[PDB]
RNA sequence: UGAGUAGCGAAAGACGGGUGAGAAUCCCGUCCACCGAUUGACUAAGGUUUCCAGAGGAAGGCUCGUCCGCUCUGGGUUAGU
RNA sequence: ACCGAUAGUGAACCAGUACCGUGAGGGAAAGGUGAAAAGCACCCCGGAAGGGGAGUGAAAUAGAACCUGAAACCGUGUGCU
């Protein structure tokens, strides 16, 4: 049966990329939130 | 006198190794060795190696006669158990127990 | 299809009365010293 | 007769293999059940070889496989030729017997009573 | 420059078989091209280079009991001489 | 506890040598058979060292293992088209 | 007149780390050899693991090392039945 989550390198970086998160104001908050927690991976 | 030998962390369920320990309990060293070479089990080979070591200790450290020895005690205790997992019908997972064993044999001549 | 009550140590040890192994034939050899199974191929080949 | 946990065709194929392997080295070791089934198949093949007529040759080629035995001095010969050769000469005054079974100890992998079937 | 470009030589069973002819393997930097490699190996050993081959290597993962980590990126380079030799003791 | 109970998820295997403390399961050989518009041969997406050699299976791989597309210790990818 | 490793921060140790989710996000378990490594030379059984001696030490306390209870559970031997 066809399951969900079809792996794709290009799309992955074109949606959850660092530049994509730094293109809006809401996305910037996410980075700030993760940085405060101390997460090793930001994106 | 008395001589003993133990085998710790033996990968074998204690309930399966206790079935071959009730055939050489109270027998002679000669008979016991012969019964372990005729028994068709997966514990006989391991138990035979332990009994052999027990006899060598009584003929070297105590220098006793190995032609008049008799198996006095013979039991098997439990040891650390390993935890494993294997998938089921849906997204459930059953548990598997890989128990070990602590075989012990005490050979003597029956004299204080 | 599921146990109504747990089994005790008495009933559990009573069911394991015939659950055991039996001593084999073990025929003596005429010239070898070691033992062997009856009707087998060795130095005794039974007795 | 026994079925040896196999299909009609599979069982017929295995029997032919064992028989041919018991005429190449004349000393094979297998299980007891299979040893009591190939003992009444290789005995019939020897009987055909004793005849030595053309009819038997064709009847003996409906069971024996196509193999190449290697003797001394770089000598080669098919199993069929060997069956109608030395083998036929050896047993010419003995009426019955031929094969013989010898019991052994159990296997390690499983508790199967292994035996040894050889020609007398 | 023309001294930090090459790190150290490579001595293996493959290099020895490639050492039969005028071909040597060297560990260059991970930022220099082939042109610079050929303009830095013929000025240190005073020889004539014919061609140069370069290949990258992804970092390999390692471990040693509750200790994760990776290796450093490596840039192999095979130089071919037209006439001469290299004293690689 | 239920219990030494349910289960152990794709093709047909036979014997002879070999190695080894130990072989139905590993290596070589001869038969035999199955897929056969595919359980064949390529390229892409994806995965990211699983690839090769020599040592160990002590844990893992639904049994065994001297090995298991396989897990623990050395090396391998070259372009003016 | 705060806590003393299920407590006190989610985190005394490999913590926002194993792992889980496409993503925002969620989020653990795990402290203690001895005063001093003086960490069992050497012999015996065994393929090895493990053991029996012998040694160091006040004491094996021996690298699943302070104490080591159970609701537990699993055994071996015996006095009455």
């Amino acid at each position: 049966v066809k399951r969900t989550y079809q792996p794709n390198k290009r799309k992955h970086s074109k949606v959850h990329g660092f530049r994509k998160r730094m293109s809006t104001k809401n996305g910037r908050k996410v980075l700030a939130r993760r940085r405060r927690k101390g997460r090793k991976v930001l994106s | 006198m008395e001589a003993k030998a133990v085998a710790r962390t033996i990968r074998i369920a204690p309930r399966k190794v206790r079935l071959v320990l009730d055939l050489i309990r109270g027998k002679n060293a000669a008979e016991a060795i012969a019964i372990l070479k005729l028994t068709n089990k997966a514990s006989s080979p391991v138990i035979e190696k332990v009994l052999m070591s027990a006899l060598a200790n009584a003929e070297h450290n105590y220098d006793m006669n190995t032609d008049e020895l008799v198996v006095k005690e013979a039991y098997a205790n439990e040891g650390p158990t390993l935890k494993r997992f294997r998938p089921r019908a849906q997204g459930r997972a059953s548990a598997i127990n890989k128990r070990t064993s602590h075989i012990t044999i005490v050979v003597s001549d029956g004299k204080e | 299809a599921v146990p109504k009550r747990r089994t005790s140590k008495t009933r559990k040890n009573k069911r394991r009365t015939h659950f055991k192994i039996s001593v084999p034939g073990m025929t003596e050899c005429p010239n070898c010293g070691e033992y062997k199974l009856s009707h087998r191929v060795c130095k005794n080949c039974g007795s | 007769y026994r079925k040896l946990g196999r299909t009609s065709d599979q069982r017929k194929a295995m029997l032919r293999d064992l028989a041919t392997s018991l005429i190449i080295s004349e000393r094979i070791e297998t299980t007891e059940a299979r040893a009591k089934e190939v003992r009444s198949v290789v005995e019939k093949l020897i009987t055909l070889g004793k005849k030595g007529d053309l009819a038997s040759r064709r009847n003996a080629a409906k069971t024996l496989r196509n193999v190449e035995i290697l003797n001394e001095d770089e000598t080669t010969q098919t199993a069929l030729q060997k069956l109608f050769g030395e083998i036929a000469e050896r047993y010419t005054e003995r009426q019955g017997g031929y094969t013989r079974i010898l019991k052994q100890g159990p296997r390690r992998g499983d508790g199967a009573e292994s035996v040894i079937i050889e020609l007398v | 420059e023309a001294r930090d470009i090459l790190k150290r030589p490579v001595i293996t069973e493959k290099s020895s078989e490639a050492m039969a002819e005028d071909k040597y393997t060297f560990d260059v930097d991970t930022r220099v091209n082939k042109t610079q490699v050929k303009m830095a190996v013929e000025e240190i050993f005073n020889v004539k280079v014919a061609s140069v081959n370069i290949m990258n290597y992804k970092p390999k993962k390692k471990r040693m009991g509750r200790y994760q980590g990776y290796t450093n990126k490596r840039r192999k380079a095979i130089v071919t001489l037209k006439e001469g030799s290299i004293d690689l003791f």
